[PDB]
């Protein structure tokens, strides 16, 4: 099917219509996207099957038809963008300084900007254009608005 | 049953909407894949 390098819609006819579930990159053959998303199940792209290749719950990601090849980093001074894949929407880049997630196990950045569930898989770029992470795995603060880990995979 | 469908390039848009705050929090990751707030 379609193999060509872009942010892809991860859609599913299942549910009332067609509905997007997420989001996610097609990077040198790669399928990225997060866990969550498609639970690990087959991908289907026009006639052709896409297979999970590596996956891990803990990271909420997830590759298809290869190792996972995203490995730009965010730099941890300048500002990102989250280039925003919403259901029904057309794709818009949205640019922000990253705040951070600080944990016991070290920090990762993280970007507060709240879209709807079916946005998960949304890439977030550096001004190269290259691919620090995925937006969709995170948490809800005292306000009530969305704080997006950017969860980046290792690439072996 | 899932499908892709094309979105877009992966390219870095000058003159892109500037919003979002930066907040600094303290967090903890379980074994599912879930993050929580440590206050
Ligand atoms: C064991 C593990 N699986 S994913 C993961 N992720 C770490 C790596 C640095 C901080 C993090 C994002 C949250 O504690 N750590």
């Amino acid at each position: 099917g379609e193999t060509t390098d872009g942010v892809y819609r991860v859609m599913t006819r299942r549910l009332l219509g067609s509905t997007q579930v997420g989001v996610g990159v097609m990077q040198e053959g790669v399928f990225h996207t997060m866990w969550h998303v498609t639970k690990g199940a087959a991908l289907r792209s026009g006639e052709g099957r896409l297979d999970p290749y590596w996956g891990d719950v803990k990271q909420d990601l997830v590759s298809y038809c290869g190792p996972w090849k995203l490995d730009a980093a965010w730099d941890g001074l300048s500002e990102v963008q989250l280039l925003a894949v919403p259901p029904g929407e057309r794709a818009k880049n949205i640019q922000t300084l990253p705040g951070i997630f600080k944990t016991k196990d070290g920090d990762i950045g993280a970007v507060a900007l709240d879209y709807p569930a079916g946005t998960s898989g949304s890439p977030i770029l550096d001004k190269c254009g290259r691919v620090i992470g995925l937006y969709g795995n995170g948490v809800v603060i005292k306000n009530g608005s969305y704080v997006s880990a950017i969860t980046q995979g290792k690439r072996e | 049953d899932m499908y892709i469908e094309r979105a877009g390039d992966i390219t870095w848009e000058k003159d892109a909407e500037v919003t979002g705050n930066s907040p600094r929090l303290d967090v903890a990751l379980d074994e599912s894949g879930d993050f929580s707030l440590v206050e």
